[PDB]
RNA sequence: UAAGGAACUCGGCAAAAUGACCCCGUAACUUCGGGAGAAGGGGUGCUCUGUUAGGGUGCAAGCCCGAGAGAGCCGCAGUGA
RNA sequence: GGAGAGUUUGAUCCUGGCUCAGGACGAACGCUGGCGGCGUGCCUAAUACAUGCAAGUCGAGCGGACAGAUGGGAGCUUGCUCCCUGAUGUUAGCGGCGGACGGGUGAGUAACACGUGGGUAACCUGCCUGUAAGACUGGGAUAACUCCGGGAAACCGGGGCUAAUACCGGAUGGUUGUUUGAACCGCAUGGUUCAAACAUAAAAGGUGGCUUCGGCUACCACUUACAGAUGGACCCGCGGCGCAUUAGCUAGUUGGUGAGGUAACGGCUCACCAAGGCGACGAUGCGUAGCCGACCUGAGAGGGUGAUCGGCCACACUGGGACUGAGACACGGCCCAGACUCCUACGGGAGGCAGCAGUAGGGAAUCUUCCGCAAUGGACGAAAGUCUGACGGAGCAACGCCG
RNA sequence: GGUACCUAACCAGAAAGCCACGGCUAACUACGUGCCAGCAGCCGCGGUAAUACGUAGGUGGCAAGCGUUGUCCGGAAUUAUUGGGCGUAAAGGGCUCGCAGGCGGUUUCUUAAGUCUGAUGUGAAAGCCCCCGGCUCAACCGGGGAGGGUCAUUGGAAACUGGG
RNA sequence: CCGAAGGUGGGACAGAUGAUUGGGGUGAAGUCGUAACAAGGUAGCCGUAUCGGAAGGUGCGGCUGG
RNA sequence: CCUCCU
């Protein structure tokens, strides 16, 4: 099928402990409108993780879906890391 | 049977919710007033922004009464509370509402105003 | 109101209403009919509500009531709950 | 004890009102302890679910303590004195 | 594509503010005033409003009054009368569509409201125009009109009726649901296509003409599928205000599971579980604010504004709720409450100028109680046409820009 | 609306203005006041010879108006990213220890978030503007472009910043 | 059941106003002294304490901008 | 010790 694909995402997996849910941290750099500097910017996000595999340090990929709860907008397509302790 | 010190409900929109009873006008030793009687009174609690402001004296027409009336068929009037309202000389009240039921006793003693403004006279 | 079709569709409408709700009443007891049986434990009776319940259901469709995904919803939930049975 | 409600009186004197338990909630100010039961509110009987959950005792049977719920029932009024 | 000047001293250089020359405006006020052509004109009280007018239409749905008279009849003062229902006309009342547009105002809103972002696999989508099936067979009621009772009344309840393109019954219907499998797959939740069974679900005829009076038509038009299109709904990244002399906030709060609701996804609602979520990258609170196209200014960076004109949003005397539907949770509707206006013989009714004009009030200050749908665009209708303070014009005012 | 526009007389008749004139910024003398009366954007004028006040006569801009007050941007490299400072002009914290943050020697390999780059989609219409045309030029209307994004999506490059 | 308006209650916040009171600014020619500027006639100034009509004085420590 | 205002 040819379908437009929705905004795709990835970062660091902040939280964990909401079950078949996580935080995904996406940091970047964000240039100050005036000044010009790379500024470290970090925008949370809220993915949804069936089998709660995920942890502290999964630098996952998330995709766009159905609101899956008030604040869940996105799944958990893949665990492209796992960070250990 | 309102006396000195009686405070009533006023029954209108004159700005004065609760007037104190100062004097039972018409006559010397007067004790009580009744449905249809004019009182002297002081304003004890007041609407903010209302034309009677708090601690006027004024004067009122009672309108309803807990003791209530007797008519000469023999047959009674009595309401739940004592109110009444603020009135100039002539009798016009100064508010432009009455609020509640008022007694048949006020077309009696010509307060024609009020009974016309009054949403029932029973 | 203050306009001659305004008082028309305000004496229209009530009179809609009236027999609006009627079909979506009988709709309603229909749809109770089904979810009663459940109980009892009783199939046969159930399909034979379901059916009743099911013009009922479509007949407010008709007249412009229940939204046909509304209706789809309805016989939906009704058949899983007569097929949860046996 | 009608209506009124401190008009009484030197003075609310006397009387009335408040009053139990559980729950919510509680200001100024403060020596940071307090103030505080501040204030202001809500619940409260009986029946069934029900020998409830749970707890004590006991090998058990049993006995004892016992929330909080839901559904009802009655009265003007359930800490009905 | 970028100009400076005056002013601290007795005089000086510097630092540093202040002031001026420029442009802009919905301006106001003085004084003065000729005409013309385009444009602009409540920024204050989203204050209250007298009066009028601003959305009504379809008789080719409609029984019915009330007319029509082509003709016959018509007693007979030819003067007037008439008795039948002419083609068909006027269309209170019923039924349909529209009234959710167009018009107005920016009160609220610091929010996915807006400006630039997706599912379209989470949606809806009447009217319009296509391609694809049909209007077959049951009746039963109800306005008006009438009868009766009300209402001084305003308005209205019974009784017998009558119609409809109003409504309901049943068959067979591809839709829809369920199940039985397939086919094929995506971005996980899946999606798309096909076949049978079970279950459910359709319509409406009014005109003009021809009927071999069996019927067959055609514009209009009723109903069903796959389309296209159109206009809505939700979601998301990222953007764009002030105050820390606002530092903690939250308890349906954060996620789960289940149930319900919704066109639709979802604490959206609830039950039962946990204990989360947010925040120094400024949460929360307070203040202010419709956002945007743009506009003014400037070499530009920036700064300011968001009247007029176009788009998105929100609101409609104040506040709450649903009904009708493709679509308002309604701008000239209703239901209820509140404050105000009106009527009421007192029981009860009616309305909302932030529609055009206008009035009062406020204010430094902002128009005509105007003419016309001829034009453009709507709504209705097959059309003629009607309605249209939308709109076109004109009145007013040196308020601009320019002839 | 017998309104625009034409003809044709009466005929250039009906159609000139306001403000400013120390300096900034091109533009002066009588008289009457006498620190009075008054003036004033700033600097400042007037106490008995006022080129800035009251009056009277006299002149550069733009063109039925222009003065006055109000608001905004400029001038103002005067909140300074572009584009400023802190010994004495205003300005170094009294001095440490340090959490977060900001910043970080050299080589090499690898990565590719940042950085850069190609291609594709949208950023309505009006307005302002590039060529600009038409309406007699205008105080105005059309088309094709451009700008418009710290924006997607995808393919490269890999020095530099970041990660191993 | 939910539920607008209403009622009751105790708090929070903002504005207006208030007897009186506090300094502040400004104001051609008021009164008192003379603190500072010169070694300003006791070098001045900074912090702090205390005292005094008032500038100020005095102590302690500091600075040179003596 | 003080030295009116412009
Ligand atoms: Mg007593
Ligand atoms: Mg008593
Ligand atoms: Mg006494
Ligand atoms: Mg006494
Ligand atoms: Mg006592
Ligand atoms: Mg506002
Ligand atoms: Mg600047
Ligand atoms: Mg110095
Ligand atoms: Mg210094
Ligand atoms: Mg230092
Ligand atoms: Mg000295
Ligand atoms: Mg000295
Ligand atoms: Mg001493």
């Amino acid at each position: 099928s040819e379908r437009n694909q929705r905004k795709v995402y990835q970062g660091r997996v902040v939280s964990d402990k909401m079950d078949k849910t996580i935080t995904v941290v996406v940091e970047t750099y964000k240039k100050h409108t005036l000044y010009g500097k790379r500024v470290k910017y970090s925008k949370k996000f809220k993915a949804h993780d069936e089998n709660n595999q995920a942890k502290i340090g999964d630098i996952v990929k998330i995709m766009e879906t159905r609101p899956l709860s008030a604040t869940k907008r996105f799944r958990l397509v893949e665990v492209v890391e796992e960070a250990v302790i | 049977m309102i006396q000195q010190e009686t405070r009533l409900k006023v029954a209108d929109n004159s700005g004065a919710r609760e007037v104190l009873t100062i004097k039972v006008l018409g006559g010397s030793g007067r004790k009580t007033a009744n449905i249809g009687d004019v009182i002297v009174c002081t304003v004890k609690q007041a609407t903010p922004g209302g034309v009677v402001k708090k601690g006027e004296v004024v004067k009122a027409v009672i309108v309803r009464t807990k003791s209530g009336a007797r008519r000469s068929d023999g047959s009674y009037i009595s309401f739940d509370e004592n109110a009444c309202v603020i009135i100039r000389d002539d009798k016009s009240p100064r508010g432009t509402r009455i609020f509640g039921p008022v007694a048949r006793e006020l077309r009696e003693n010509n307060f024609m105003k009020i009974v016309s403004l009054a949403p029932e006279v029973i | 109101p203050n306009i001659k079709s305004a008082i028309k569709r305000t004496k229209t409408n009530n009179e809609r209403r009236v027999h609006n709700a009627t079909i979506k009443s009988a709709m309603r007891t229909a749809i109770k009919q089904v979810e009663a049986s459940v109980a009892n434990n009783e199939a046969d009776k159930a399909k034979t509500a379901l059916t009743e319940a099911a013009k009922r259901i479509d007949k407010a469709v008709k007249t412009g009531l229940v939204h046909k995904n509304t209706a789809a919803r309805y016989k939906s939930r009704l058949a899983k709950k007569v097929n949860g049975l046996s």
